[PDB]
Protein backbone atom coordinates (compact mmCIF):
# COMPACT_ATOMS: atom_id res chain seq x y z
CA UNK A 1 0.00 0.00 0.00
CA UNK A 2 2.84 2.57 0.61
CA UNK A 3 4.57 1.25 -1.56
CA UNK A 4 2.23 1.66 -4.17
CA UNK A 5 1.23 4.90 -2.77
CA UNK A 6 5.23 5.93 -3.49
CA UNK A 7 4.64 4.99 -7.21
CA UNK A 8 1.55 6.47 -7.74
CA UNK A 9 2.51 10.30 -5.93
CA UNK A 10 5.72 9.83 -8.10
CA UNK A 11 4.28 9.30 -11.44
CA UNK A 12 2.09 12.54 -10.27
CA UNK A 13 5.00 14.76 -9.78
CA UNK A 14 6.65 13.63 -13.39
CA UNK A 15 3.44 14.40 -15.09
CA UNK A 16 4.00 18.68 -14.73
CA UNK A 17 0.49 18.95 -14.35
CA UNK A 18 0.01 18.36 -10.50
CA UNK A 19 -0.67 21.77 -9.04
CA UNK A 20 -0.14 20.83 -4.98
CA UNK A 21 -1.86 22.60 -2.59
CA UNK A 22 -3.36 25.12 -5.12
CA UNK A 23 -6.82 26.93 -3.74
CA UNK A 24 -10.36 26.53 -5.05
CA UNK A 25 -10.30 30.11 -6.43
CA UNK A 26 -6.57 30.10 -7.66
CA UNK A 27 -8.14 26.89 -10.04
CA UNK A 28 -11.21 28.58 -11.26
CA UNK A 29 -9.07 31.99 -11.89
CA UNK A 30 -6.15 29.56 -13.81
CA UNK A 31 -9.23 28.15 -15.97
CA UNK A 32 -11.11 31.08 -16.58
CA UNK A 33 -10.02 31.60 -20.13
CA UNK A 34 -8.45 28.29 -21.06
CA UNK A 35 -10.24 26.19 -23.71
CA UNK A 36 -13.05 23.55 -22.75
CA UNK A 37 -11.29 20.49 -21.84
CA UNK A 38 -8.31 22.15 -20.31
CA UNK A 39 -7.28 20.34 -16.93
CA UNK A 40 -4.92 20.28 -13.64
CA UNK A 41 -4.93 18.35 -10.79
CA UNK A 42 -4.16 19.59 -6.85
CA UNK A 43 -5.10 18.41 -3.77
CA UNK A 44 -8.81 18.60 -2.26
CA UNK A 45 -9.22 20.76 0.42
CA UNK A 46 -12.09 18.73 1.01
CA UNK A 47 -11.91 15.69 4.42
CA UNK A 48 -12.70 12.72 2.06
CA UNK A 49 -10.92 13.35 -0.98
CA UNK A 50 -7.21 13.26 -1.85
CA UNK A 51 -7.02 14.66 -5.07
CA UNK A 52 -9.72 16.98 -7.34
CA UNK A 53 -9.48 17.88 -11.02
CA UNK A 54 -9.73 20.93 -12.27
CA UNK A 55 -11.52 21.27 -15.56
CA UNK A 56 -12.61 23.95 -17.85
CA UNK A 57 -16.62 22.93 -19.38
CA UNK A 58 -18.61 25.08 -22.02
CA UNK A 59 -19.93 26.60 -18.80
CA UNK A 60 -16.83 27.37 -16.81
CA UNK A 61 -14.23 25.95 -14.37
CA UNK A 62 -15.78 22.89 -12.82
CA UNK A 63 -13.94 20.59 -10.32
CA UNK A 64 -14.45 16.72 -9.63
CA UNK A 65 -12.42 15.09 -7.19
CA UNK A 66 -10.79 11.79 -6.68
CA UNK A 67 -11.67 9.37 -4.07
CA UNK A 68 -8.62 7.46 -2.76
CA UNK A 69 -9.78 3.99 -0.76
CA UNK A 70 -8.07 0.33 -0.33
CA UNK A 71 -5.45 1.40 -2.20
CA UNK A 72 -7.85 2.28 -5.39
CA UNK A 73 -7.75 6.17 -7.10
CA UNK A 74 -11.92 6.33 -8.71
CA UNK A 75 -13.95 9.99 -9.88
CA UNK A 76 -16.20 11.18 -7.31
CA UNK A 77 -18.98 8.36 -6.52
CA UNK A 78 -21.02 11.04 -4.93
CA UNK A 79 -21.26 13.17 -8.59
CA UNK A 80 -20.71 9.59 -10.89
CA UNK A 81 -22.71 6.71 -10.61
CA UNK A 82 -20.36 4.15 -8.49
CA UNK A 83 -21.57 1.46 -10.18
CA UNK A 84 -20.32 2.79 -13.78
CA UNK A 85 -16.37 3.33 -12.13
CA UNK A 86 -13.26 1.81 -12.99
CA UNK A 87 -10.73 2.02 -10.39
CA UNK A 88 -6.74 2.81 -10.19
CA UNK A 89 -3.97 2.05 -8.39
CA UNK A 90 -2.14 4.76 -10.26
CA UNK A 91 -3.90 8.66 -10.50
CA UNK A 92 -2.31 9.29 -13.68
CA UNK A 93 -3.83 6.26 -14.93
CA UNK A 94 -7.02 7.38 -13.93
CA UNK A 95 -6.69 10.55 -15.61
CA UNK A 96 -4.92 8.77 -19.15
CA UNK A 97 -7.94 6.48 -19.02
CA UNK A 98 -10.37 8.81 -19.83
CA UNK A 99 -8.46 11.65 -21.92
CA UNK A 100 -7.55 8.83 -24.23
CA UNK A 101 -11.44 7.51 -23.83
CA UNK A 102 -12.86 10.80 -25.21
CA UNK A 103 -10.23 10.50 -27.98
CA UNK A 104 -18.18 10.55 -20.46
CA UNK A 105 -15.56 13.04 -18.90
CA UNK A 106 -14.17 14.96 -21.19
CA UNK A 107 -10.66 15.97 -20.57
CA UNK A 108 -8.39 17.15 -23.46
CA UNK A 109 -5.11 18.91 -22.44
CA UNK A 110 -3.42 19.53 -19.31
CA UNK A 111 -2.52 22.87 -17.39
CA UNK A 112 1.57 22.40 -17.43
CA UNK A 113 2.88 23.87 -14.30
CA UNK A 114 6.18 24.83 -16.24
CA UNK A 115 7.76 23.72 -19.79
CA UNK A 116 8.36 19.53 -19.26
CA UNK A 117 11.63 18.37 -20.24
CA UNK A 118 12.48 17.74 -23.73
CA UNK A 119 12.93 14.35 -22.65
CA UNK A 120 9.86 13.96 -20.98
CA UNK A 121 8.23 15.17 -24.08
CA UNK A 122 9.66 12.68 -26.18
CA UNK A 123 8.52 10.10 -23.31
CA UNK A 124 4.81 11.06 -24.12
CA UNK A 125 5.34 10.75 -27.88
CA UNK A 126 7.11 7.35 -27.65
CA UNK A 127 4.26 6.40 -25.14
CA UNK A 128 1.72 7.04 -27.87
CA UNK A 129 3.14 4.75 -30.01
CA UNK A 130 4.22 1.46 -28.47
CA UNK A 131 4.62 -0.16 -24.91
CA UNK A 132 6.96 -2.38 -26.29
CA UNK A 133 9.70 -1.01 -24.68
CA UNK A 134 12.26 -3.81 -24.71
CA UNK A 135 11.55 -4.22 -28.56
CA UNK A 136 13.51 0.21 -28.87
CA UNK A 137 16.80 0.88 -30.05
CA UNK A 138 18.09 2.40 -26.92
CA UNK A 139 20.38 1.90 -24.31
CA UNK A 140 18.74 0.44 -21.19
CA UNK A 141 19.43 3.69 -19.23
CA UNK A 142 16.68 5.10 -21.36
CA UNK A 143 14.46 2.12 -21.41
CA UNK A 144 14.08 2.67 -17.50
CA UNK A 145 13.34 6.23 -17.66
CA UNK A 146 10.41 4.70 -20.42
CA UNK A 147 9.25 2.53 -17.85
CA UNK A 148 9.21 5.10 -14.93
CA UNK A 149 6.10 6.97 -16.87
CA UNK A 150 4.15 4.67 -19.59
CA UNK A 151 1.32 7.46 -20.11
CA UNK A 152 0.40 9.55 -23.04
CA UNK A 153 -0.43 12.73 -21.27
CA UNK B 1 6.22 38.07 -31.17
CA UNK B 2 6.66 36.16 -34.40
CA UNK B 3 9.06 33.08 -34.20
CA UNK B 4 11.13 32.11 -37.22
CA UNK B 5 13.75 30.21 -39.13
CA UNK B 6 16.23 32.30 -41.27
CA UNK B 7 17.40 29.53 -43.73
CA UNK B 8 19.79 30.06 -46.30
CA UNK B 9 22.16 27.03 -48.17
CA UNK B 10 22.71 25.21 -44.63
CA UNK B 11 22.52 27.84 -42.53
CA UNK B 12 19.21 28.20 -39.96
CA UNK B 13 19.08 31.69 -37.89
CA UNK B 14 16.11 31.03 -35.06
CA UNK B 15 14.82 34.54 -33.96
CA UNK B 16 12.14 36.45 -33.35
CA UNK B 17 10.36 39.96 -33.88
CA UNK B 18 7.09 42.03 -33.51
CA UNK B 19 4.64 41.28 -36.51
CA UNK B 20 4.75 45.12 -36.33
CA UNK B 21 8.24 45.15 -37.66
CA UNK B 22 9.57 45.21 -41.48
CA UNK B 23 11.42 43.12 -43.93
CA UNK B 24 13.49 45.79 -43.56
CA UNK B 25 14.12 45.87 -40.11
CA UNK B 26 14.71 41.52 -40.19
CA UNK B 27 17.40 42.22 -42.59
CA UNK B 28 19.07 44.80 -40.19
CA UNK B 29 19.14 41.78 -37.53
CA UNK B 30 20.51 38.98 -40.52
CA UNK B 31 23.37 42.04 -41.22
CA UNK B 32 24.26 41.77 -37.30
CA UNK B 33 24.75 38.04 -37.67
CA UNK B 34 26.18 37.27 -41.14
CA UNK B 35 27.59 40.38 -42.10
CA UNK B 36 26.04 41.41 -45.07
CA UNK B 37 23.92 44.73 -46.02
CA UNK B 38 20.20 44.80 -46.46
CA UNK B 39 20.51 45.41 -50.28
CA UNK B 40 22.71 42.41 -50.25
CA UNK B 41 19.73 40.62 -49.38
CA UNK B 42 16.70 39.20 -50.28
CA UNK B 43 13.88 37.76 -48.10
CA UNK B 44 11.44 35.09 -48.74
CA UNK B 45 8.11 33.76 -47.17
CA UNK B 46 8.33 30.25 -49.82
CA UNK B 47 8.71 31.74 -53.24
CA UNK B 48 7.60 34.83 -52.79
CA UNK B 49 9.62 37.78 -52.53
CA UNK B 50 9.67 40.05 -49.04
CA UNK B 51 9.41 43.91 -50.03
CA UNK B 52 11.49 45.78 -47.54
CA UNK B 53 8.49 48.45 -46.16
CA UNK B 54 5.97 45.71 -45.64
CA UNK B 55 5.61 44.75 -41.62
CA UNK B 56 6.34 40.84 -40.95
CA UNK B 57 2.17 40.40 -40.29
CA UNK B 58 1.64 41.95 -43.63
CA UNK B 59 3.76 39.22 -45.28
CA UNK B 60 1.31 36.39 -43.38
CA UNK B 61 3.69 35.72 -40.25
CA UNK B 62 1.27 36.34 -37.42
CA UNK B 63 1.84 35.00 -33.97
CA UNK B 64 -0.69 32.23 -34.56
CA UNK B 65 1.34 31.06 -37.65
CA UNK B 66 4.98 31.39 -36.06
CA UNK B 67 4.76 30.21 -32.57
CA UNK B 68 8.22 29.08 -30.52
CA UNK B 69 7.59 25.37 -31.19
CA UNK B 70 6.52 25.73 -34.98
CA UNK B 71 8.84 28.62 -36.20
CA UNK B 72 7.80 29.70 -39.93
CA UNK B 73 10.35 29.79 -42.33
CA UNK B 74 12.28 32.85 -44.23
CA UNK B 75 14.05 31.93 -46.80
CA UNK B 76 17.26 34.38 -47.46
CA UNK B 77 19.35 35.23 -50.40
CA UNK B 78 22.73 37.18 -50.89
CA UNK B 79 24.31 39.38 -53.73
CA UNK B 80 26.06 36.97 -55.78
CA UNK B 81 28.98 39.43 -57.26
CA UNK B 82 26.48 41.35 -59.84
CA UNK B 83 23.24 39.43 -59.15
CA UNK B 84 22.04 37.64 -56.91
CA UNK B 85 21.94 34.15 -55.85
CA UNK B 86 18.78 31.27 -56.82
CA UNK B 87 17.06 31.30 -53.39
CA UNK B 88 18.22 27.65 -52.18
CA UNK B 89 18.07 26.33 -48.75
CA UNK B 90 19.28 23.10 -48.01
CA UNK B 91 16.82 20.11 -46.80
CA UNK B 92 17.27 19.02 -43.19
CA UNK B 93 18.43 15.34 -43.07
CA UNK B 94 15.88 12.74 -43.69
CA UNK B 95 14.44 10.49 -40.11
CA UNK B 96 15.26 6.45 -40.23
CA UNK B 97 12.61 4.59 -40.66
CA UNK B 98 10.42 3.93 -37.51
CA UNK B 99 11.25 0.62 -35.42
CA UNK B 100 8.29 -2.11 -36.00
CA UNK B 101 6.86 -1.62 -32.67
CA UNK B 102 5.93 2.26 -33.14
CA UNK B 103 3.86 1.08 -36.11
CA UNK C 1 24.46 37.07 -28.13
CA UNK C 2 24.35 34.08 -30.34
CA UNK C 3 25.76 30.82 -30.48
CA UNK C 4 26.67 28.66 -33.37
CA UNK C 5 25.28 24.98 -32.92
CA UNK C 6 26.54 22.40 -36.22
CA UNK C 7 24.98 18.99 -36.60
CA UNK C 8 26.72 16.11 -37.56
CA UNK C 9 25.49 16.58 -41.21
CA UNK C 10 26.97 20.04 -41.12
CA UNK C 11 24.11 22.13 -40.62
CA UNK C 12 24.56 25.29 -38.60
CA UNK C 13 22.02 26.52 -36.50
CA UNK C 14 22.53 30.09 -34.94
CA UNK C 15 20.64 30.45 -31.77
CA UNK C 16 20.69 33.19 -28.66
CA UNK C 17 22.97 32.46 -26.49
CA UNK C 18 20.39 32.47 -23.39
CA UNK C 19 18.12 30.14 -24.82
CA UNK C 20 21.36 27.40 -25.64
CA UNK C 21 21.95 27.40 -21.87
CA UNK C 22 18.70 25.73 -21.80
CA UNK C 23 20.92 22.77 -22.22
CA UNK C 24 23.00 21.76 -18.77
CA UNK C 25 25.71 20.24 -21.19
CA UNK C 26 25.91 23.22 -23.59
CA UNK C 27 26.19 25.40 -20.12
CA UNK C 28 28.77 23.44 -19.24
CA UNK C 29 31.19 23.13 -22.61
CA UNK C 30 31.11 30.21 -29.33
CA UNK C 31 30.62 27.50 -31.70
CA UNK C 32 29.94 23.63 -30.70
CA UNK C 33 30.13 20.63 -33.00
CA UNK C 34 28.16 18.13 -32.38
CA UNK C 35 29.53 15.02 -34.14
CA UNK C 36 26.55 12.46 -32.95
CA UNK C 37 23.15 14.70 -33.69
CA UNK C 38 21.67 15.14 -37.39
CA UNK C 39 20.14 18.13 -38.20
CA UNK C 40 16.46 16.98 -38.33
CA UNK C 41 16.73 16.39 -34.31
CA UNK C 42 19.70 19.54 -33.94
CA UNK C 43 16.62 21.90 -35.65
CA UNK C 44 14.09 20.58 -32.78
CA UNK C 45 16.25 20.94 -30.04
CA UNK C 46 16.70 24.62 -31.18
CA UNK C 47 13.05 24.88 -31.45
CA UNK C 48 12.66 23.31 -28.05
CA UNK C 49 14.89 25.85 -26.44
CA UNK C 50 12.57 28.87 -27.95
CA UNK C 51 9.81 27.10 -26.38
CA UNK C 52 11.62 26.53 -23.01
CA UNK C 53 12.52 30.21 -23.13
CA UNK C 54 9.22 31.34 -23.94
CA UNK C 55 7.39 29.67 -21.38
CA UNK C 56 9.64 29.66 -18.30
CA UNK C 57 -0.81 28.94 -20.98
CA UNK C 58 2.40 26.30 -21.76
CA UNK C 59 1.63 24.99 -25.25
CA UNK C 60 2.19 21.60 -26.43
CA UNK C 61 5.15 21.09 -28.29
CA UNK C 62 4.34 18.22 -31.23
CA UNK C 63 7.31 15.45 -31.50
CA UNK C 64 6.57 13.50 -35.04
CA UNK C 65 7.29 9.80 -33.74
CA UNK C 66 9.77 9.39 -36.68
CA UNK C 67 11.93 11.62 -34.49
CA UNK C 68 11.09 10.81 -31.24
CA UNK C 69 13.98 8.24 -30.19
CA UNK C 70 16.97 10.00 -32.01
CA UNK C 71 15.36 13.09 -30.10
CA UNK C 72 14.99 11.77 -26.51
CA UNK C 73 18.71 10.09 -26.89
CA UNK C 74 20.23 13.80 -27.89
CA UNK C 75 17.81 15.43 -25.13
CA UNK C 76 19.40 13.18 -22.48
CA UNK C 77 23.28 14.03 -23.61
CA UNK C 78 21.58 17.55 -23.91
CA UNK C 79 20.73 17.67 -20.43
CA UNK C 80 17.80 18.96 -21.43
NI1 LIG D 1 -19.19 11.37 -13.91
NI1 LIG E 1 -3.80 0.36 -12.61
NI1 LIG F 1 21.38 25.18 -51.44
Amino acid sequence: QAARLAKALRELGQTGWYWGSMTVNEAKEKLKEAPEGTFLIRDSSHSDYLLTISVKTSAGPTNLRIEYQDGKFRLDSIICVKSKLKQFDSVVHLIDYYVQMCKHLYLTKPLYTSAPSLQHLCRLTINKCTGAIWGLPLPTRLKDYLEEYKFQV
Amino acid sequence: DVFLMIRRHKTTIFTDAKESSTVFELKRIVEGILKRPPDEQRLYKDDQLLDDGKTLGECGFTSQTARPQAPATVGLAFRADDTFEALCIEPFSSPPELPDVMK
Amino acid sequence: MYVKLISSDGHEFIVKREHALTSGTIKAMNEVNFREIPSHVLSKVCMYFTYKVRYTEIPEFPIAPEIALELLMAANFLDC
